């Protein structure tokens, strides 16, 4: 969408939250993929304990990734976008979609992963226009801030 | 189709 969107407000997305899982790497297609697996397995056994994954809101921003427990509009996680190392989309399955993020509390990387209907494509596409205007602010700022 | 993003590695 527009700049103003993403560097004034926030872009809205529902998706389902399959989890996060530590990666040994900042990046990387071979990265990701194992994870999507992992997390796939996870939730294949967790579908036959009767259990749905959770549904999840993201604002995605230059500021960062919120992820919104739905109903409630409670953040269970903030991932700022300077700790968010890469995006992608899954080329094998449309609907799955994921980002690195460096953990806050452990210094690990996490990799959390998603599903999205419709919008995998485009919500990781809107992620990487947020690293693209941030990078741009933070090269203007001669280097600074936050 | 996966972006990097160039800001991280100045904030590590």
């Amino acid at each position: 969408h527009t700049p103003e969107a993403l560097s004034k407000h926030f872009i809205p997305y529902n998706a389902k939250f399959l989890g996060s899982t530590e990666v040994e790497q900042p990046k990387g297609t071979e990265v990701v993929r194992d994870a999507v697996r992992k997390l796939k397995f996870a939730r294949h056994i967790k579908k036959s304990e009767g259990q749905k994954i959770p549904k999840v809101e993201l604002q995605i921003s230059i500021y960062g990734v919120k992820i919104l427990e739905p109903k409630t509009k409670e953040v269970q996680h903030n991932c700022q976008l300077h700790r968010i190392s890469f995006c992608a989309d899954d080329k094998t399955d449309k609907r799955i979609f994921t980002f690195i993020c460096k953990d806050s509390e452990s210094n690990k990387h996490l990799c959390y992963v998603f599903d999205s209907e419709k919008c995998a494509e485009e919500i990781t596409l809107t992620i990487g226009q947020a690293f693209d205007l941030a990078y741009r602010k933070f090269l203007e700022s001669g280097g600074k801030d936050v | 189709n996966g972006y990097e993003n160039p800001t991280y590695k100045f904030f590590e």
